[PDB]
């Protein structure tokens, strides 16, 4: 089953899910579809900013020269070690080229911006890819925990006989069981 | 490949499909894309020759060596259509296989190939009662696509869609408001087919493409349609009125039964899924040159659905 987990910046709940579903065996990739990498700042309206071309090593090194302290503190420097040890940076998701099973979103804007991306490429095979939306916060806590309801939601469809026939059917039931909203559709390759 | 200068092409390809006899898991299927290599791309005289050899894998064990089969079975036939006249029984056969999977990857290829086998009837200036008769085959392989909207697989409804869908597309003519995609410029359509052909009959087909098109209407409105089958429709419509805007009309009446009348069977997500991808076509058809005469109407759906007055105008010249 193979697997891509979508976030904004590609830093945080793609990420965390990238870890995650790889060391539990799936075959995963993740992005970002912002139109630039976003991460915590000194105060909420002040944000630090990079170009997706941007290294994760490229922004601890950056951080670490600004207030070591603080991004120490805010687990930022972990996040990014944490990052570059899976790849050297993120990817957008407008830039793949890739084929998918199954690709999971971590909140609706980026929901539509996958959709509104696949939609506008011209299809050659009309194979289906399935896009499936769970909400989650842009902080580490609920990251995590995102991670893991995605990692259950993907090893239950792996158990499935029938992907296609069955899966909406799961995602009722993970609905009812954690009472957060499944936003469902597909696209085409 | 050491010393692969040295041998002929058949003999490579004898040695790979004894070699692919002995390994009995998956990893087969690299050898055997080797080989669909060697005798469609790099010398395609001995496509005939092996044919038998490489179909003979249709009956593994395996859901991918015969997924594998099927895309072979698409290939070969690019590569020369006459291989239809022995190859149309195979395809059929692996269209009602057990594995949903196998099933949905031979309906993809027959959405390649029923526009590839047209074009062979229509360029043809004789035809055999061979010929005739693997038309006849192709064409009743399509009506039972196309009865597979009434399947109870969610996953082969959808399949079947985009069969139908491509079928429309075909069998109607394009115009000048016609958006073509790159990769389909070459595709026969109506307009191409002359209307004296000896054998294809112009009136016929324009019948079997609005009959297509009727079906699609109708399964649309039908009360338990999954979340994913009507975002399916919904996506289809919008390419059909983009590239065939005569039934642009069609797809907009459509759209509007469709907002006034959500099937009621679809959960609280559901509905919220499909009203996003209502918006995002209606949003698409807009953007379309043809759209003037339906542009009212559009704009009322849209700003019932709760499109800013400013995004709708993005999207208009």
């Amino acid at each position: 089953l193979r697997v891509a987990v979508v976030s904004s910046s590609n830093q945080n709940r793609s990420m965390e899910a990238h870890n995650i579903l790889s060391k539990r065996g799936f075959s995963v990739r993740s992005f970002g579809t912002g139109t630039h990498v976003k991460l915590p700042g000194p105060a909420p309206d002040k944000p630090n900013v990079y170009d997706f071309k941007t290294t994760y090593d490229q922004m601890y090194n950056d951080l670490l020269r600004k207030d070591k302290e603080l991004y120490t503190q805010n687990g930022i420097l972990h996040m990014l070690d944490r990052n570059k040890r899976i790849k050297p940076r993120p990817e957008r998701f407008q830039n793949c080229k890739d084929l998918f099973d199954l690709i999971l979103t971590c909140e609706e804007r980026v929901y539509d911006q996958v959709v509104e991306d696949l939609n506008s490429r011209e299809q050659e095979t009309c194979q289906p890819v399935h896009v499936v939306n769970v909400d989650i916060q842009d902080n580490h806590e609920e990251a995590t925990l995102g991670a893991f309801l995605i990692c259950e939601l993907c090893q239950c469809i792996q158990h499935t006989e029938d992907m296609e026939n069955e899966i909406d059917e799961l995602l009722q039931e993970f609905e009812e069981k954690s009472g957060r909203t499944f936003l469902h559709t597909v696209c085409f390759y | 490949v050491p010393r692969g200068s040295h041998m002929t092409t058949s003999e490579r390809v004898v040695d790979l499909l004894n070699q692919a006899a002995l390994i009995t898991n998956d990893s087969k299927i690299t050898v055997l894309k080797q080989v669909q290599e060697l005798i469609i791309n790099k010398d395609p005289t001995l496509l005939d020759n092996f044919l038998d050899e490489i179909i003979a894998f249709q009956a593994d064990k395996s859901i991918e060596v015969r997924k594998f089969v099927i895309g072979f079975i698409e290939e070969a036939c690019k590569r020369d259509i006459e291989l239809l006249l022995k190859l149309i029984a195979n395809l059929n056969m692996l269209l009602r296989d057990e594995n949903v999977n196998v099933v949905k990857k031979a309906i993809l290829t027959m959405t390649q190939l029923y526009k590839v086998a047209l074009q062979w009837m229509v360029k043809s200036r004789v035809i055999s009662e061979l010929q005739e008769a693997c038309w006849d085959m192709v064409s009743a392989m399509a009506g039972d696509i196309i009865l597979l909207l009434d399947s109870d697989n969610d996953g082969i409804r959808t399949h079947a869609i985009k069969f139908v869908e491509g079928l429309i597309v075909t069998l109607s003519p394009r115009m000048a408001d016609s958006e073509i995609p790159r990769r389909q410029e070459h595709d026969i359509s109506l307009d191409r087919i002359p209307r004296d052909h000896p054998y294809i009959q112009y009136n016929v087909l324009w019948e079997e493409g609005k009959a297509a098109l009727e079906q699609l209407l109708k399964f649309m409105v039908h009360p338990a349609i999954s979340s994913i089958n009507l975002t399916t429709a919904l996506g289809s419509l919008a390419n059909i009125a983009r590239q065939r805007p005569m039934f642009m009309s069609e797809v907009i009446q459509a759209y509007e039964t469709l907002h006034a009348n959500l099937p009621p069977t679809l959960a609280k997500s559901q509905v919220s899924s499909v009203r996003k991808n209502l918006k995002l076509h209606l949003l698409s058809v807009l953007k379309h040159p043809a759209s003037l005469e339906f542009q009212a109407q559009i704009t009322t759906l849209l700003v019932d659905l709760g499109t800013p007055q400013a995004e709708i105008a993005r999207n208009m010249p």
